[PDB]
């Protein structure tokens, strides 16, 4: 409720001592939010949706760096069977950064 | 559980040396300033200690020491020692106390209560002159 | 040999600099004190003004383990008069050159039984237009079967030649004559890409160094960044597909007059493994004192 | 065998009285502010409760050692400090002209970073001690001022003078410096004749004396070692809690919001209970540790006590229990 | 990185020296921006300290902006027992920050200036006066001491120097002497923890309370017991 409620529960008893008290400090709250770095032009995916895909033991690889890349233009045309991610959240590669 | 007794037993530790350094600091005090009189300052009383009286304690050793405290201070006029001008060989100093000025001439007071009283043999000391002791020629100490 | 604390040959961190400060940084690098794998390139037979045959050494049979990369410092002999290799009487201004590079997973003879020859892809990297122009391929590569070619007759071993005569002239450079020299023996089939990359002619040291990544294959050079210094800097990153385990230099000849043979510089090789390295970043975030923990 | 010669030597000695006062603020230095993280925090409950009566006791007890030895050096009578104290005795640099020359000199040449204690969050805010913020912990102020320790010791430079003369704390006989000197001289076992014969030379030795070091508070000093080590202590001790939150303890980030922007909830429970429980042994051990230098810090503070009581107010005749040689 | 609507408002150069949650195209956190000179190299664009915190940042318009923190207020309290009385203080920071910019559950205060300047920093629920008080029970830090009413809030008061009776030098031949005149009996009391209570542990029981399942996986481990 207030900083006496948190002096209180830290001790579990209603009588407290007389004394100068070290409690939770507080946080100021952010102004805004800035995003700038440089940008290019969009992550290409043509040719992994073009062409004959291949075996499992020679697969291709694309690397993708300084570009802008959209899951919501190549994951909607996917029909995703599964979807499994390890050591990281499903949804953490449709918006955070690399 | 073996990690809480573990950490119990460090704690046991800890705190059985810090009884032991404790234990031997209580046979100091009480072998000092209880079965004598301390001239420390403070070691176990504030003040000029005079007297400790000890008693038990439900874990430990309790003391408690009654000690000397002055009040009322004031401001005199004091020497170094008295000097005959005749013969300025013989000079006295005064022992655990100050000469002071102090009139209905020269006086002695204790060092530790304002108690003038005239200055005799069984309160002073010979000692070699120096420059800047208080020679006197009208009313000779005895 | 590299002197760390002179600060030579280090790989810098690849995307967050320092300032100020003394940090210290697990990675790939080189031991101190290191002889190295040295080489030179001399320039071919000449009588009067006909460009003979070559005179190259043996480094062609010549195959190391790639491993974890390696540096190479060009140009430290420049700027100085030093002896001509093929003519040991002859004493010229010492000028820099810039290595050929070729790397692969697969060793084999050639058609007399010589060591050198690399199945499937191989990546090559060969400087032209007197080293302005730095083309690398990760491309498929065919011997010839003619007179002195590596599946033909009379085959000793390989090499990559220059005529400044014609190459190092204003402007021209023969149009990349050391690439027509190269495909004179090799040619190309299946080839991945072709980069380009420019380096202004100079006569100031350099550094460079090559490894490799899942992602792919990194060049680091101090001609991008630290022209009077001297660090490692990302400016290549190629997209290799296949892991690559070996290594050679292609031999390299000079069809320079007898007149006017002259001195060619001689590079170094260091090999990088994973150590642990202090490094002392200054107020510029520059490497100029490192020392080592081994 | 008799001495013939001999000299003023000045010794250097260092008394750890107590060491800095600091708290850590458990929900912001083990959380930092989110939401999942403090519903993960709160099954744990009176560690954070434990963690701040121990530094709270710890601070408590600290506190009330300076309150004592305070009461302890607070001398019943001084005397005032002018320009040309003790006469031809040169001891102008313990003249105060606030604090005194030679403490402005140690506090100088000692790598010393002020904590902020008026525009610290200014400090942070538009231009190593920005870190005791941002980190989530706090040191405390001292309980005197610098203008008040400062006091206390002119009162204590003012009665070594007096005190020293006749066995008793009742009474104050502040004689100028220079007959203190002469008497002590005459008690430590020299005769009078040479006192009273020899004064411009024990003065200009007891003036190198005191001159000597002012120039040799370097590295060659122990006492100066010993300040620089306590600082670098504490120093140190700081730099723990300012660098350890990096540590990850086996988790793929050492940030709570990159994790819970990252991972999934049953994996990123995982992630901050190995981040939550590497902190709390992290800052278990930093109580230990500060348990330990208070219980020592208060034990050098009685020693302290015992010193300044014994061979400061008066001269000692132990054997080298302060100063080397006849002290 | 993702495509994302770039308004006016998050360039640096607009929210200089205000707290913002910057995402730098993956480098997320909050912190202040501020100008400064440059420092290190312009390719690889961040900056760390020994201890991995980012420093600096290199805008696209070829500007260097120190990114150091968003450093926040420390709070503590000041309570007394037996009188109700109580009140707050932000430590080492001018009286400039009000109640608007909030975190954490809630606070309170009495019915109503407010705010006061201290060398420890912005007290609020004190009043200020001219006291000295040589036996403060609360003392807040530096000097500052709060007086409980014996009933409003606190006096705020400065722990005083107790003055020692002066006494003058004479530069002569006599002297000045201070002298008590009357004396009383004090008595100090003592305590010494000559001893902690003397206090064993069975193992076995303790640790497992006579069960046999527990016995047996406790004897692996053997000799800890012992
Ligand atoms: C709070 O603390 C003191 C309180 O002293 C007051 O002095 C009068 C002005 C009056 O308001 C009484 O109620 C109090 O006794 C103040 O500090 C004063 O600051 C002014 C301006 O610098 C200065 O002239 C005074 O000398 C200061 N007072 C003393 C005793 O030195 C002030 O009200 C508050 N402090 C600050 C820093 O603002
Ligand atoms: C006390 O009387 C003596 C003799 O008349 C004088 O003091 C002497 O002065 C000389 C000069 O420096 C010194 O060398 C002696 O040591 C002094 N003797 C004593 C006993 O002090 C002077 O008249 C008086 N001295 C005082 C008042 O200090
Ligand atoms: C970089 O770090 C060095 C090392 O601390 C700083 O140089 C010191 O500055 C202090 C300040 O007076 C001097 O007392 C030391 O002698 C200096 N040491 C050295 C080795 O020069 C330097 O100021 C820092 N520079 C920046 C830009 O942060
Ligand atoms: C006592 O010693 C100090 C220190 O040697 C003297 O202070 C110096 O005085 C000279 C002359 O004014 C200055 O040039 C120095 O810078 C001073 N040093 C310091 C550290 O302050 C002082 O003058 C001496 N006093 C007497 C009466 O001899
Ligand atoms: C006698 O001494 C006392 C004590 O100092 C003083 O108050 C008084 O004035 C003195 N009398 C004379 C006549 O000097
Ligand atoms: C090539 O020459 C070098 C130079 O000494 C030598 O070490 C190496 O064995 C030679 N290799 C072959 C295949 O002759
Ligand atoms: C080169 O590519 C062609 C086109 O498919 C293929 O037939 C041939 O086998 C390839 N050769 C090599 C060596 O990869
Ligand atoms: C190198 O410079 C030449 C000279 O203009 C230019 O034609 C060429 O495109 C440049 N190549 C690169 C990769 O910059
Ligand atoms: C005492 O020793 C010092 C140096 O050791 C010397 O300068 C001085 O002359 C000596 N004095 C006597 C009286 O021998
Ligand atoms: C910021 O600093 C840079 C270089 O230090 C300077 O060119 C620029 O004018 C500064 N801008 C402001 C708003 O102070
Ligand atoms: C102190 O000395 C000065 C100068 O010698 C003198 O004028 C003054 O009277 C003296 N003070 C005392 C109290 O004797
Ligand atoms: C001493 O002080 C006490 C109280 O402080 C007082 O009652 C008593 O009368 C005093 N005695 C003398 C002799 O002044």
């Amino acid at each position: 409720f207030n900083d006496l409620s948190q002096l209180h529960c830290s001790y579990e008893s209603f009588d407290v001592e007389s004394g100068v008290y070290s409690v939770s400090s507080f946080e100021a709250k952010p102004s805004g939010s800035v995003v700038e770095q440089a940008e290019g032009v969009e992550c290409d995916f043509s040719p992994l949706l073009s062409g004959t895909p291949p075996q499992v033991y020679n697969f291709k690889r694309l690397v993708f760096t300084n570009c802008n890349y959209n899951l919501t233009k190549l994951l909607s045309l996917f029909s995703v069977n599964d979807f499994t991610c390890s050591q990281i959240s499903p949804a953490a590669i449709a918006s955070n950064c690399y | 559980r073996l990690t809480t007794l573990n950490a119990f037993v460090a704690q046991q530790l800890v705190r059985s040396e810090s009884a032991a350094l404790s234990a031997q600091l209580a046979k100091d005090k009480v072998n000092e300033c209880v079965k004598a009189q301390s001239k420390r300052s403070g070691f176990c009383g504030q003040g000029t200690h005079i007297v400790s009286f000890v008693v038990n304690a439900p874990n430990g050793l309790y003391f408690m020491h009654v000690g000397y405290y002055p009040s009322n201070h004031i401001e005199v006029v004091s020497a170094y020692g008295l000097c005959d001008a005749a013969n300025p060989t013989n000079c006295i100093a005064p022992v655990n106390g100050y000469f002071i000025k102090t009139n209905n001439e020269w006086s002695y007071t204790g060092s530790s209560f304002y108690a003038p009283e005239p200055i005799t043999s069984l309160n002073t000391k010979y000692v070699a002159p120096q420059v800047t002791y208080q020679n006197i020629s009208t009313n000779l100490p005895p | 040999p590299i002197d760390v604390s002179k600060a030579d040959g280090i790989i810098y961190p690849q995307g967050r600099t320092y300032s100020n400060i003394t940090i210290t940084y697990q990675g790939l690098f080189p031991y101190q004190g290191d002889h190295g794998d040295m080489y030179v390139y001399s320039a071919g037979h000449a009588t009067g003004t006909t460009p003979q045959k070559l005179f190259v050494a043996n480094y062609s049979q010549d195959v190391k383990q790639f491993a974890n990369g390696f540096v190479v410092r060009i140009g430290a002999a420049a700027n100085s008069t030093g002896t001509v290799i093929i003519s040991p009487s002859t004493s010229a201004t010492i000028r820099k050159i810039y290595p050929a590079f070729m790397l692969g997973s697969s060793v084999g003879n050639f058609s007399d039984g010589k060591m050198g020859r690399f199945f499937n892809h191989t990546l090559v990297l060969l400087p032209d237009g007197c080293g302005t122009l730095l083309r690398a391929f990760y491309c498929i590569l065919e011997p010839r079967s003619g007179n002195h070619c590596p599946a033909g007759n009379s085959y000793t071993s390989f090499a990559t030649y220059h005529t400044p005569a014609t190459d190092c002239s204003d402007g021209n450079y023969n149009r990349n004559a050391s690439l027509n020299s190269f495909k004179e023996y090799f040619n190309l089939r299946n080839c991945t890409f072709m980069y380009t990359y420019n380096i202004t002619e100079d006569e100031i040291l350099e550094w460079f160094g090559i490894t490799q990544t899942a992602q792919g294959v990194h060049l680091f050079s101090s001609r991008y960044v630290d022209l009077y210094g001297g660090n490692m800097f990302q400016f290549a990153t190629l997209p290799v597909y296949d892991t690559i385990k070996y290594y050679s230099i292609i031999p390299h000849s000079i069809r320079s007059i007898q007149s006017d043979r002259k001195a060619w510089a001689a590079f170094y090789v260091y090999k990088l493994q994973p150590l642990t390295f202090l490094l002392d970043f200054s107020v510029d975030g520059y490497i100029r004192r490192a020392i080592d923990c081994g | 065998s008799i001495p013939t010669n001999f000299s003023f030597g000045v010794t250097q000695e260092y008394i750890q009285t107590t060491i800095q006062k600091v708290t850590v603020d458990c929900k912001q230095y083990v959380c930092n502010g989110f939401q999942k993280c403090e519903q993960l925090l709160r099954e744990y409950g009176q560690f954070c409760s434990k963690i701040n009566q121990a530094l709270h006791g710890a601070n408590l007890r600290q506190d009330d050692s300076v309150r004592n030895l305070f009461a302890s050096v607070k001398s019943s009578q001084s005397s005032p400090i002018i320009p040309g104290f003790g006469g031809d005795f040169n001891l102008t640099l313990l003249e105060p002209v606030a604090r005194s020359a030679i403490e402005d000199l140690l506090f100088d040449k000692v790598t010393i970073a002020d904590p902020g204690y008026m525009q610290g969050y200014d400090d942070c805010m538009q231009q190593l001690i920005c870190a005791q913020y941002v980190a989530g912990y706090k040191v405390l102020p001292p309980l005197m001022d610098v203008n008040m320790e400062a006091a206390y010791t002119s009162s204590l430079l003012g009665s070594i003078a007096g005190v020293g003369w006749t066995a008793g704390l009742s009474s104050f006989a502040a004689i100028p410096f220079a007959q203190s000197i002469f008497y002590r001289l005459n008690g430590v076992g020299i005769t009078q004749q040479v006192l009273s014969e020899n004064q411009k030379l024990i003065a200009n030795k007891f003036n190198q004396a005191l001159g000597a070091m002012q120039t040799g508070f370097t590295t060659t000093n122990e006492a100066f070692q010993k300040v620089q080590d306590a600082v670098n202590n504490n120093a140190q001790a700081l730099s723990k809690l300012a660098s350890e939150l990096s540590n990850t303890f086996g988790a793929i980030s050492a940030s709570i919001g990159d994790i819970i922007q990252r991972l999934d909830p049953p994996e990123q429970d995982a992630q901050i209970d190995r981040l939550i429980n590497g902190r709390l042994t992290t800052l278990n051990a930093f109580v230990a540790q500060q348990l330990v230098r208070s219980e020592s810090a208060a034990l050098s503070a009685q020693l302290a006590k015992d010193k300044v009581n014994e061979c400061v107010k008066a001269q000692s005749k132990r054997s080298g229990f302060c100063g080397q040689g006849t002290h | 990185c993702p495509k994302l609507e770039f308004a006016n408002d998050t360039k640096i150069a607009s929210q200089l020296g205000n707290c913002v949650e910057y995402s730098l195209y993956g480098v997320s956190g909050r912190g202040v921006f501020q100008n400064c000179t440059a420092v290190g190299v312009r390719q690889q664009r961040f900056v760390y300290d020994a201890y991995q915190n980012l420093v600096g940042y290199y805008s696209d318009d070829g500007n260097y902006y120190c990114l150091r923190a968003c450093v926040s207020v420390p709070v503590s309290v000041i309570y007394d027992k037996e009188t109700k009385t109580h009140a707050t203080l932000f430590g080492s920071v001018a009286c400039e920050h009000i109640s608007s910019t909030m975190s954490q559950y809630s606070r309170s205060t009495r019915s109503m200036y407010g705010p006061l300047q201290t060398p420890v920093g912005c007290v609020l629920g004190l009043v200020n006066s001219s006291l000295f008080v040589e036996d403060c029970k609360l003392p807040l830090g530096q000097s500052l001491c709060a007086l409980p009413d014996t009933p409003g809030e606190m006096r705020l008061a400065s722990i005083a120097f107790n003055h020692p009776i002066q006494v003058d030098q004479l530069n002569s031949s006599y002297f000045k002497l201070s002298i008590p005149t009357n004396f009383s009996f004090g008595v100090t009391q003592e305590y010494i923890q000559t001893t902690i209570q003397k206090v064993t542990v069975d193992c076995k029981q303790y640790v497992c309370n006579g069960f046999q399942k527990c016995e047996q996986l406790l004897r692996e481990y053997g000799q800890f017991c012992s």
